[PDB]
């Protein structure tokens, strides 16, 4: 049940702001990405 | 422009209370956000605030005690340095006019 | 920033009086307009006095209008709070605070600096 | 009866606000020279109470604004899902509008998100509602005010399933109508959308 996950030339990394974070217009193009990615997948799951 | 400076905007009823002192200029006084000031002492008490609009008054009495009438109200552009929703400049009034009737009753003496 | 040390409490028979003392940090004294408030057995913290920055306006609370006299000393940096006909009921732990205001003549009843307090019996 | 003068311009209190303006005071008490017995009283103007000026303006907390339009309701890889029965998603924002000098930030989500169905430019059976309130009067303050009433063609919604699951987790969602639909009707004096009467405005006092 021990597990180690490994960090290759296939994984992808990106950096989530935090609730206060989001605030700046600079990330509020960003934020709204990162927002609808997760119930794109949680509700619908991937077509195809 | 030296103007007479504030302490507190109470809200809702448009007066400018607890006074700081005269003489001072308008970029200096609003510094601090929750202050107001008063350009002549006739009226018109403005908050340092961005400018918001403020509540709507109470509505005017009818225009006639008997049948259909007409009555309005207004609401002020309050603060300073910006503009209101809808490329207002701050001081100007909006109205509503909308039609009352009082009672159904006419010449009773 | 500013700490604050109360002193005066003591046990005293009901219809006698207690004096109490507030020495506050000298450097930042005429800044923040100070009161009293008290904390009695069972009960939520109570406003009692306050005074503003000049000492001239003064405010107090229903309960000890008339009795008590809040007083400030803007020279040796201390306020006092005279209580005359101390009751059962006044049996509290009188906190003294601190707290800005920007006026002089402004008395406030929200304060962000509080004391370690002292205690007032009073007994029948 | 002690004669009391004047006694300094006495010392200064410290400026008690580390931002914008404050109010410091020395005055000129009596105390050099006190009246005792009740006698004279110190005679001239013992107020001062000074206005100190801080260079540094105080921070100010943003305010929301209004809430934005709803984004059109599509679904990935689906076409147009238009007049159907498929779930979509649909965004909404806001804008975090006035904070300056290190002051406290908006709290709060910036983006609403729910699901929907689309309904835009679809088709539809109707019904015509009754009158509506007396509108107010337009314009007002200049020439010949107005008001309106109206009867409008009402769109028959259709009776879709009003959840939807989700495929992580078992809790289900809202579904909500978004769009701006066609709706058929019968005609009431002569229109097929809306049919509205104006009545002048009485008594119109002056602004
Ligand atoms: C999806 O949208 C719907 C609205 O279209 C939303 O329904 C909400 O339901 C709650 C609970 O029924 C409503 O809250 C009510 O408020 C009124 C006063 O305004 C009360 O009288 C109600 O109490 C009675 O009803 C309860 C059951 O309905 C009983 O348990 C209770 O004992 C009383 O009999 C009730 O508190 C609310 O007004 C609506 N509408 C909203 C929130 O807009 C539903 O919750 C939404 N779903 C999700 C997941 O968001
Ligand atoms: C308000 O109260 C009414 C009961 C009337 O006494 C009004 O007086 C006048 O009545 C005539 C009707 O003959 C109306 O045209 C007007 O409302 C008004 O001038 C009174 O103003
Ligand atoms: C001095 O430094 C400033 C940068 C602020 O942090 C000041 O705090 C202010 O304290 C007053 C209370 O008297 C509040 O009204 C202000 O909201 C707050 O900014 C600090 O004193
Ligand atoms: C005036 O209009 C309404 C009151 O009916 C509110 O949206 C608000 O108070 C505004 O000031
Ligand atoms: C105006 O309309 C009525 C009074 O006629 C009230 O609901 C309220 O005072 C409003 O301002
Ligand atoms: C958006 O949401 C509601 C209106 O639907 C209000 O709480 C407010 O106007 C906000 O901007
Ligand atoms: C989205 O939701 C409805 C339209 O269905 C309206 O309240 C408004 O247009 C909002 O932007
Ligand atoms: C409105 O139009 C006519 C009335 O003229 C009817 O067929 C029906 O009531 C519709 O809703
Ligand atoms: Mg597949």
């Amino acid at each position: 049940p021990n597990l180690s996950y490994i960090i290759g030339k296939d994984t992808w990394v990106e950096h989530w702001p935090e609730e206060d974070e989001c605030q700046d217009e600079e990330n509020q193009k960003q934020c709204q990405d990162l927002g609808a990615f997760t119930e794109s997948m949680v509700v619908f799951g991937c077509p195809n | 422009d030296p103007v007479l400076c504030f302490t507190q905007y109470e809200e809702s009823s448009g007066k400018c209370k607890g006074l700081l002192g005269g003489g001072v200029s308008v970029e200096d006084c609003c510094l601090n956000t929750a202050f107001a000031y008063q350009k002549r002492s006739g009226g018109l008490c403005q908050p340092c605030r961005s400018p918001r609009w403020s509540l709507w008054s109470t509505w005017a009495p009818c225009s006639v005690t008997c049948s259909e009438g007409s009555q309005l109200r207004y609401r002020r552009c309050v603060g300073w340095n910006g503009q209101c929703s809808g490329k207002v400049a701050p001081g100007t009034l909006e109205w509503q006019l909308q039609a009352c009737e009082d009672q159904q009753c006419c010449p009773e003496m | 920033q500013v700490q604050l040390v109360e002193s005066g409490g003591g046990l005293v028979q009901a219809g006698g009086s207690l004096r109490l003392s507030c020495a506050a940090s000298e450097r930042t004294f005429t800044i923040y307009a100070m009161g009293w408030f008290r904390q009695a057995p069972g009960k939520e913290r109570e406003f009692v006095a306050a005074i503003s920055r000049s000492g001239e306006n003064t405010d107090y609370a229903d309960s000890v209008k008339g009795r008590f006299t809040i007083s400030r000393d803007n020279n040796k940096n201390t306020i006092s709070l005279q209580m005359n006909s101390l009751k059962p009921e006044d049996t509290a732990v009188y906190y003294c605070a601190a707290g800005r205001a920007i006026l002089v003549h402004t008395t406030k009843k929200e304060y962000d600096h509080w004391g370690q307090g002292t205690q007032v019996t009073v007994s029948s | 009866g002690v004669a009391g003068g004047w006694g300094p311009w006495g010392p200064v209190s410290p400026c008690p606000v580390t931002c914008g303006l404050g109010q410091t005071m020395e005055q000129r008490t009596c105390n050099h020279p006190v009246p005792q017995h009740g006698g004279p009283f110190c005679a001239g103007d013992a107020t001062r109470t000074h206005i100190c000026n801080t260079a540094v303006p105080c921070p100010v907390d943003g305010e929301w604004d209004s809430w934005g339009e709803w984004s059109p309701c599509i679904r990935r890889n689906m076409k147009s899902i238009s007049c159907q029965e498929i779930p979509g998603q649909q965004s909404r924002g806001r804008t975090c509008r006035g904070r300056k000098f290190d002051g406290h930030r908006c709290a709060g989500q910036q983006q609403d998100i729910r699901h929907c169905y689309s309904i835009q430019h679809c088709p539809l059976k109707g019904s015509w509602s009754e009158w509506s309130t007396w509108g107010l009067c337009m314009p007002p303050c200049g020439p010949n005010p107005t008001r309106a009433r109206q009867r409008l063609c009402t769109p028959l919604l259709p009776k879709y399933p009003p959840t939807v699951s989700m495929v992580e987790g078992q809790g289900e969602k809202n579904v909500t109508f978004w769009g701006r639909p066609l709706p058929r009707c019968e005609e009431l004096q002569g229109q097929k959308l809306v049919v509205e009467e104006k009545r002048p405005c009485l008594h119109v006092p002056a602004c």
